[PDB]
């Protein structure tokens, strides 16, 4: 399922910051405006098991260019909280959740 | 200072997250970073290659500001003398030209003075401070309403 | 009849005009 | 004035100070009087200067008022005006 | 020896001597006790 | 007439009595202080021996004893970085593995939670990167292990040594004599031959023996512990005739004039090497050959002893037109007896020549995996194009400084320079008009297309989709360039560089090293952007030399000097009409256009150069070709170019980066500073001095030497040389950071 | 308008009439429900007038015209 | 407890910081080879991070919501290590230079040429003045008594 980092306006928000998706499915984080976008996984609010460095990004990479992809398959039972580092504070907060 | 302190303070407050400027207010780099930078994505993307939308006023005006009190540091590092000489060819010049020394100024040009070119490169700073501040903060916060 | 449309340009280009033209006259003449 | 190296008179100061035409002709007229003749009379309402620059400003504002006041749609857009619904603000609208 | 004594004393020799002695004990200090925010003998 | 050696001896006798008593030089500095000024004069006028003393041969002999401390300097400088990159470095594992490996060569101790700083670097390592592409130098030359780097280290501290010593003894023991210095025939032939050609010459012969062979091992993917030591090469001959055949002949093909048989080691291929990313160094050794024969010849041109020659005062005199008079005739009476005129000369040349040595290093890299660090060749194009527009601009002070001074028409009459001072209004009424005509028509653009951009209106905008401004002349001289091989240049293989055409991309590692740079209307406005930025400069500096002396303004300015703060408020107001005050606002002219020049290399460089190559050849590059549509507004520069990248910098706390955004803030606090010394004058600060004094006198605490406020003059060198330092330094982290995250 | 939904709707200051705007300038530009491009006040006059008890634009009017007098006088 | 702050040794926040930075900080040890030099220095670094914490926690620091420590200088005497006693022994180390340079500026007042003691320190003077700044709280508390700090006549 494809989602948007930053909206078009600028914005700094998701493109749905919500994400309700069925497993056997990968969510592709591409860029859209405001990047570089970085994705990072909580690690906290998270089910079970699941490392953190699987679906996480380095805490000190980012995506550049306008048109960079971040592929990640999830596909674990539950729901995700995935947030952007640099812009976790202007409200680039999302969820992802599996049923 | 003043109005950065308010400002900040009152837009983390407004999105419920006091704690934000909690964090990060205690060092400078938070001011340089989750202050002007953050809140300054949606001001400078009022117009792109991609289109334009209501807050493009306020990025040029964002833009304009920055440019006046640029201009504004020219009259007050820059000196007289410079500019009186460079005055003083460019008279000789049009006066030595043909078909333009048949039009002849009536006051003779001269440089400004030195405190009028102060007057003028404090002008110029207040007024792009003024516009370029009032064009971040009405941007910012009309592009979250929040 | 859009009263807007006849009074921007006669405030922007008709009294800017007008206006500069009578006071460079009165500056820059002897009396 | 210009005997061998002798460059300042008081008789003349005109020619000592340069005060000269570089480029004057003083030539006759280059045009026939019969082209002359049409031109100076047809255009001859327009040398006054007080009537000249009465008329230029009042006629000038009377055309771009016209001119401005019943422009079509396909010139301005700005009256031709919206041709889309608006958006809402994040909250307000 | 006399006059090295002199130039070895001059504004800018003698300040940097006494910073770079400065400099030396407080970095001995602070990593002999790192991390001090409070004063706690007493 | 005969050019020979002479010297005197014992002129000063080393001792320590001038270092009891500061400012020998000079009779009142001698005397003592009075006031806190004089200190600062005491810094000020160190170096400037020209007004200590009148005597030529004085000024020449420490003029020649100070070249040779600072080329000790230099020396120490030099094995300062060998010694820490034998000791304090990875440069094996870098070796081993370079594209993997990120150089470094600089720990921290850890002392104050500083050594976060110490960054994983790779290779079992922990330190700094460096960008200064040390590591690509030694593997160009041959360098394997940290013996190597030990012994050359040793060595450039004993020849520091020898360099210390030899300025001492020359000016102490053996001071050359005016005419041993105003040889200036001999002194051309030796440097063109005795140093540039023969070193070029040196060079060569290193690179054919050492270089090559190593190199050839290095590149077979050899382990670098198992290839042979360099002197092996030279003691046993099979071992280079292995890699390149025609060694076994040995020398005859040189002699017998069968040098073809010479091409397998000194070739004309052109372009990169695939493997490595660099130039073919059998096309380097080539190159220093050529370049030593042409050297070697062209040092045998002035006449010394032998009667054959050329007189350089034959050749400038007859030299002249009817343009001129009598122009070229007194040149040389000039240029041998004033230094200003010379050093002038000198800067200019040495700083257009650092600038294109910026130009030509990034166009084709001539070291192996240089391409590939992105953040060595960034940072060694931004300190080299500094570093030239710093001298360009030390050139005009030197030249204003020879007008003021040293020129002098009743004794030394020049007629050039005369006919200058004589339409001086004309040129600088014309210059003017240029620059006003370039500003107009470069930046005028970019308001139009951010204007454009903000009504809604990108039809109307100066873009490559709407009103395109096409550089046709450049295009079509890259697109020859691109053709030349085969046709006008037959004897190369590739272009001269990836950037002019034909596509042959080249990468390494899974890194773009180099491709085509396309030219649109971004470049265009870029171009002549930098054209207005060059020739306001000029203006400044060429308005400072020639208005030196006097204006119409005040006809005696050479009597009041160089450097002095005005004329008074007469007459409207003098400030700033001297000429250093001209190359002090030179100085904010050229920060201007360098800074431009740096953006648009950098921007340009990450949105269609470097990159990521993949398996199918997609190239991703690290911006994704944004340039072309974005860098046509100010707003594009603002948003797309400055705000993107600097969250690089701004987030690098936490990490080994850290250092660069405390550096980023820091310079910031210093640029914001330097406004306090540019904005106000000397008059308040006293006032307020004054009251500050008396606090002090109230409790028997004042100062013996008077606290004065800083000079006019002195205000004005501060502030512009914390406005340098802060902006530059800004810059230099924003690009360290940007560049070390994002490469 | 606003009086109708103070919390819900942008107060309008005065309409632009600029005709160096572009058709998407004049789409962009045209909210509070307005036929055009309008600006949205950010003075607080609006909330001002609304609680000092001002409901309708003939009382706007009406203040208009005493301040002109006022003026004049 | 004072302004609504927790201790920090009770404080939860303060201990998840304490767990993160040393998680971060191994992170890159476990990289390494298990005894190498980097290694070394990795858990040198974990070894002052944790004695840091443990320290921070023994002295009884306030900390925030933030979970970082906070200094109280009301004066409260829960407190008075935090900016009381390193006030005093900073007034007592800044009056002891202030009184050093003005003794040697008042003996070197003398001379003929004053200024040329200035710019040479005329150090063997000095050597024997900076030992007056261990008693200074005492000279100037009777210098100001004895009426001759402050010059009169001005
Ligand atoms: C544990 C429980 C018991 C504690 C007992 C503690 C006692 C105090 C600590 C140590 C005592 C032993 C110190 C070493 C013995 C020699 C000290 C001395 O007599 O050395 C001699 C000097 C001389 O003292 C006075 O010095 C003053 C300044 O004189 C000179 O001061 C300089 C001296 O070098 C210069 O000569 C200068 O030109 C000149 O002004 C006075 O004018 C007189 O000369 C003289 O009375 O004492 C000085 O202060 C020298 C500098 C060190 C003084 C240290 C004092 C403590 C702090
Ligand atoms: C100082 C108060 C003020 C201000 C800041 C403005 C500002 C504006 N008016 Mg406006 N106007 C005002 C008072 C004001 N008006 C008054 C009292 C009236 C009569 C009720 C009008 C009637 C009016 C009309 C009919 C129109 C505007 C329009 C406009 C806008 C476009 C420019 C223009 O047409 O010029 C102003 C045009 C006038 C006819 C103004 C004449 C009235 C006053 C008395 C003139 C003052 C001149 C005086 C010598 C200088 C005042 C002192 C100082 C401010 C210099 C602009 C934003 C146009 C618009 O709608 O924008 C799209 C438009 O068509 N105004
Ligand atoms: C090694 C012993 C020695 C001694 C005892 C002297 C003694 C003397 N020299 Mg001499 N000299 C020496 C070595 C020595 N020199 C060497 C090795 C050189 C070659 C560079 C020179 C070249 C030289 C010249 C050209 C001149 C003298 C002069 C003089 C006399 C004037 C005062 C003086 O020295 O300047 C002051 C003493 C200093 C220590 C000044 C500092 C200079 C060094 C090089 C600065 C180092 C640069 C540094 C790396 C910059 C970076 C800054 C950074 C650290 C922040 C004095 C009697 C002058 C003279 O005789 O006047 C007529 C004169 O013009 N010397
Ligand atoms: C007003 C500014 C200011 C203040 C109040 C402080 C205060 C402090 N800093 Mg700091 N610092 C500052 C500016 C400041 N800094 C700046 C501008 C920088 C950038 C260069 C730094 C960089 C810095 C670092 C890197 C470190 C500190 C540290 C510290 C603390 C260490 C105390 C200590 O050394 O043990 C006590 C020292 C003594 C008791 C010495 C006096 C004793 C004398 C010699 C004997 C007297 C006998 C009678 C302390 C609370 C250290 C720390 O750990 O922070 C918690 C540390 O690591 N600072
Ligand atoms: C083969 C002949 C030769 C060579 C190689 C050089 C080389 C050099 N000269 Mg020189 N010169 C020569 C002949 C030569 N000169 C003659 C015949 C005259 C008289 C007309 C001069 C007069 C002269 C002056 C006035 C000056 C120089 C300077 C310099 C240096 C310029 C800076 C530089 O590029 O550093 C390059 C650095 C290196 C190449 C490193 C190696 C340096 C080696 C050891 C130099 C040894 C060459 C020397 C001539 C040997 C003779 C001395 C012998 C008794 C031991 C450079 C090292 C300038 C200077 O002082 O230097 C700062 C300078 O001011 N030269
Ligand atoms: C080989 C190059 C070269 C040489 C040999 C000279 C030589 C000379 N210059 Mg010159 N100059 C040069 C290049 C050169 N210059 C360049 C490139 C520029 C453009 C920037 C200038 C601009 C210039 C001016 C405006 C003037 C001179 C002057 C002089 C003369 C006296 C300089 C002096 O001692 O004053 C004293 C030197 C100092 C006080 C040192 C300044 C220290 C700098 C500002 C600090 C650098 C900061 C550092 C890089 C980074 C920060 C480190 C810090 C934080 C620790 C002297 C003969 C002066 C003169 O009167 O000519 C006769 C003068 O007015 N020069
Ligand atoms: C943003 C700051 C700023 C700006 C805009 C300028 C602009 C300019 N400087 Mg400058 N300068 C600055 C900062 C600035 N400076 C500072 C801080 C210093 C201190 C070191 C200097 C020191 C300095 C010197 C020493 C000199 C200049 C010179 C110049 C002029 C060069 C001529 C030119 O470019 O032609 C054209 C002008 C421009 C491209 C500027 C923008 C013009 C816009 C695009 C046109 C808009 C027109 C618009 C339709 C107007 C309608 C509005 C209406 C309501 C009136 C130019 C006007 C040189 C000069 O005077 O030339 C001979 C000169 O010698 N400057
Ligand atoms: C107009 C631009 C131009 C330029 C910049 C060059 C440049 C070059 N040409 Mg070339 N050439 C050109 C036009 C040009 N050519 C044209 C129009 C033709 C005819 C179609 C040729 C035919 C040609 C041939 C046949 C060869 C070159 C070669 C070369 C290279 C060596 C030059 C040389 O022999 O030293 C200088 C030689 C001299 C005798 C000095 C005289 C200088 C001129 C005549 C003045 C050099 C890179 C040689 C090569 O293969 O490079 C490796 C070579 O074999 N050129
Ligand atoms: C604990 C912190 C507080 C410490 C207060 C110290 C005592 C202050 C009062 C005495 C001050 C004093 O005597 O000097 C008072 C000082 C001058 O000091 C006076 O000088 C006179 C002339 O030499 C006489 O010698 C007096 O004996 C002397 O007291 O002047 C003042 O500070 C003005 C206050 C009113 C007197
Ligand atoms: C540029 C400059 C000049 C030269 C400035 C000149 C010659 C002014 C030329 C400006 C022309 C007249 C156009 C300006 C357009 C203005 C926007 C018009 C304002 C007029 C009224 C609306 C007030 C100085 O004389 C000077 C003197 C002392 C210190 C610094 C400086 C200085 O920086
Ligand atoms: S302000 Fe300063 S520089 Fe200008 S005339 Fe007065 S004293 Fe001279
Ligand atoms: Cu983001």
């Amino acid at each position: 399922v494809e989602v948007l980092l930053g909206a078009s306006d600028g914005g700094l928000a998701f493109v749905p910051s919500s994400l309700e998706v069925s497993a056997g499915e990968t969510i592709v984080f591409k860029n859209n405006a405001g990047f570089p976008h970085n994705v990072v996984f909580d690690e906290d609010e998270i089910p079970a098991g699941v490392d953190a460095s699987k679906i996480s990004m380095p805490e000190e990479d980012l995506l550049n260019a306008p048109g960079e992809t971040y592929s990640v398959k999830l596909d674990a039972k539950g729901t995700y909280k995935f947030y952007c580092s640099p812009h976790q504070g202007a409200g680039m907060v999302g969820q992802v959740t599996v049923n | 200072w003043v109005t950065f302190y308010w400002h900040w303070k009152h837009i983390t407050l407004w999105q419920g997250n006091v704690s934000q400027f909690n964090e990060s207010s205690t060092y400078l780099m938070g001011w340089l970073r989750d202050y002007l930078w953050l809140n300054s994505s949606q001001l400078i993307n009022g117009y792109n290659p991609f289109g334009m939308n209501s807050l493009s006023v306020w990025a040029w005006m964002f833009l304009f500001g920055h440019l006046v009190w640029a201009t504004g540091f020219m009259f007050l590092i820059s000196w007289r003398g410079y500019w009186q000489e460079l005055i003083e060819t460019l008279a000789w010049a049009h006066e030595r030209t043909p078909l333009a020394n048949l039009i002849r100024w009536r006051d003779k040009p001269v440089a400004l003075s030195i405190v009028q070119a102060r007057l003028v490169g404090l002008v110029h700073f207040s007024v792009g401070y003024i516009f370029t501040y009032a064009a971040f903060l009405i941007a910012s916060t009309s592009g979250k309403f929040g | 009849i859009n009263l807007p449309s006849l009074f921007v340009p006669l405030v922007g280009l008709l009294f800017p005009a007008v206006a500069m033209a009578s006071l460079f006259l009165h500056v820059e003449k002897r009396l | 004035y210009g005997d061998k190296s002798v460059y300042f008179d008081l008789e003349d100061l005109g020619n000592t100070t340069g005060q000269w035409d570089l480029y004057g002709s003083d030539a006759p007229s280059p045009y026939n009087s019969l082209q002359s003749k049409f031109f100076e009379t047809f255009a001859a309402p327009f040398t006054k200067r007080g009537l000249l620059l009465k008329f230029l400003i009042l006629g000038g504002g009377s055309t771009l008022a016209y001119f401005s006041a019943t422009a079509s749609g396909d010139i301005l857009p700005i009256k031709k005006g919206p041709q889309l619904p608006p958006q809402l603000g994040p909250r307000l609208g | 020896m006399r006059d090295l004594k002199t130039y070895l004393s001059v504004a800018p020799v003698a300040s940097t001597l006494w910073f770079a002695a400065l400099a030396g004990l407080l970095i001995e200090i602070n990593r002999f006790f790192p991390d001090a925010l409070t004063f706690p003998f007493f | 007439p005969e050019v020979k050696i002479l010297v005197d001896r014992d002129p000063i006798k080393t001792s320590f009595e001038q270092w009891a008593k500061p400012g020998h030089f000079s009779r009142t500095i001698a005397k003592g202080p009075d006031t806190t000024t004089w200190i600062w004069n005491l810094h000020a006028d160190a170096h400037d021996f020209d007004s200590h003393t009148s005597d030529l041969e004085e000024i020449s002999r420490k003029v020649f004893s100070a070249h040779f401390g600072q080329l000790s300097i230099i020396f120490l400088w030099l094995s300062g970085m060998y010694f820490h990159g034998a000791r304090f470095s990875n440069y094996e594992a870098w070796l081993n593995d370079p594209t993997h490996i990120r150089p470094s060569a600089q720990v921290v101790w850890p002392i104050v939670g500083q050594e976060i700083l110490n960054g994983d670097v790779g290779g079992g390592f922990r330190g700094i990167q460096i960008t200064s592409g040390f590591f690509q130098i030694w593997r160009a030359s041959g360098i394997t292990s940290e013996l190597q780097l030990y012994c050359t280290a040793i060595g450039a501290l004993v020849f520091a040594a020898l360099m210390l010593f030899a300025g001492w003894f020359h000016y102490h023991k053996a001071a050359p004599k005016l005419v041993w210095f105003q040889d200036v025939e001999s002194m051309l032939n030796h440097h063109l031959a005795g140093l540039l050609g023969l070193g070029s010459l040196s060079w060569a012969g290193h690179q054919v023996h050492v270089s090559l062979p190593i190199n050839q091992f290095l590149n077979a993917g050899v382990d670098p512990k198992e290839i042979p030591l360099p002197h092996e090469f030279i003691l046993n001959r099979d071992l280079l005739a292995q890699l390149y055949p025609s060694f076994a002949e040995g020398a005859t093909p040189f002699f017998t004039l069968n040098w073809s048989k010479y091409a397998d080691f000194l070739t004309f291929r052109g372009g990169l090497d695939p493997l490595t990313g660099g130039l073919w160094l059998t096309d380097i050794a080539h190159h220093h050959l050529a370049i030593a024969i042409l050297f070697l010849i062209a040092g045998h041109m002035y006449r010394t002893n032998w009667g054959i020659g050329h007189g350089i005062k034959d050749i400038l005199e007859a030299h002249k037109g009817p343009f001129t008079g009598q122009g070229h005739k007194g040149l040389y009476e000039i240029l041998t007896t004033s230094w200003h005129a010379q050093l002038s000369i000198n800067l200019a040349m040495l700083g257009s020549l650092t600038i294109i040595v910026a130009h030509h290093m990034y166009a084709m890299p001539p070291y192996p995996y240089l391409a590939t660090d992105y953040g060595t060749q960034l940072s060694l194009f931004t300190h080299h194009m500094w570093i030239g527009g710093f001298l360009i601009v030390g050139a005009a002070a030197h030249a204003a400084i020879f007008m003021v001074r040293d020129y002098d028409p009743t004794t030394r009459y020049n007629d050039l320079l005369d006919r200058v001072l004589r339409h001086r209004d004309a040129i600088i009424s014309h210059l003017n008009w240029v620059c006003i005509f370039l500003g107009f028509h470069s930046f005028g653009l970019y308001i139009h297309n951010d204007t454009m951009s903000a009504l809604g209106r990108p039809q109307d905008m100066f873009s490559d989709t709407a009103i395109q401004l096409q550089p046709v002349f450049a295009q079509w001289i890259q697109n020859t360039h691109a053709l030349a091989p085969g046709t006008t240049a037959p004897g190369a293989t590739t272009s001269t560089s990836l950037t002019w055409g034909g596509g042959d991309l080249v990468s390494v590692g899974g890194k773009v090293a180099l491709l085509p740079i396309p030219l649109g209307t971004a470049d265009f406005l870029v171009h002549h952007i930098h054209a207005f930025t060059i020739h306001v400069t000029v203006l400044i500096l060429l308005k400072g030399v020639l208005f030196a002396r006097s204006s119409r303004l005040i006809p005696d300015k050479a009597n009041l000097g160089f450097r002095f703060p005005c004329d008074g408020p007469g007459r409207g107001g003098t400030c700033q009409v001297s000429a250093w005050d001209h190359v002090f606002l030179g100085l904010f002219w050229m920060y201007n256009a360098i800074s431009v020049v740096i953006f648009h290399f950098s921007w340009k460089m990450q949105s269609d150069v470097w990159g990521s190559i993949n398996d199918q050849g997609v190239v991703t590059h690290i911006t994704g070709g944004n340039f072309a549509q974005s860098s046509i507004t100010i707003n594009g520069w603002l948003r797309d170019f400055l705000w993107a990248q600097a969250s690089q910098v701004i987030q690098s706390y936490g990490s080994s980066l850290s250092a660069y955004g405390l550096f980023f803030l820091g310079a910031h606090f210093v640029w914001a500073f330097s406004l306090m010394f540019l904005f106000s004058g000397r008059g308040y600060w006293q006032e307020l001095i004054e009251s500050i004094v008396w606090a002090h006198n109230k409790l028997k605490v004042a100062p013996a030497t008077q606290p004065r406020a800083l000079s006019i003059v002195q205000g004005r060198a501060v502030g512009v040389t914390h406005y340098l330092l802060g902006g530059i330094a800004t810059t230099w982290a924003f690009f360290l950071a940007r560049i070390i995250a994002v490469g | 308008a606003w009086v109708q939904d103070p919390l819900h709707v942008r107060p309008i200051a005065h309409a632009i009439w600029d005709p160096h705007f572009g058709q998407p300038a004049v789409e962009a530009f045209t909210r509070g429900g307005a036929l055009g491009p309008v600006n949205i006040a950010y003075s607080g006059v609006y909330q001002w007038w609304y609680t000092i008890g001002l409901r309708t634009n003939e009382d706007l009017y009406t203040g208009a015209i005493f301040l002109l007098f006022l003026s004049f006088i | 407890d004072i302004a609504g702050l927790t201790p920090c040794k009770d404080s939860k926040q303060f201990a998840k910081r304490e767990k993160q930075s040393i998680k971060k900080l191994e992170s890159s040890l476990k990289l390494y080879a298990p005894d190498s030099a980097p290694a070394l220095a990795i858990n040198a670094t974990i070894e002052k991070t944790k004695r840091r914490f443990d320290n921070y926690g023994k002295q009884g620091l306030l900390c925030g919501a933030d979970g970082l420590p906070h200094l109280i200088v009301s004066g409260d005497q829960r407190h008075w290590g935090e900016f009381i006693t390193p006030g005093i022994l900073f007034l007592y180390i800044a009056g002891w230079i202030g009184w050093v340079g003005r003794s040697y500026l008042i003996a070197i007042r003398d001379d003929k040429k004053p200024t040329q003691k200035e710019i040479i320190i005329d150090v063997p003077l000095a050597t024997g003045l900076v030992f007056r700044g261990f008693s200074w709280p005492i000279a100037a508390y009777r210098e100001l008594l004895n009426g001759e700090l402050v010059a009169k006549d001005v």
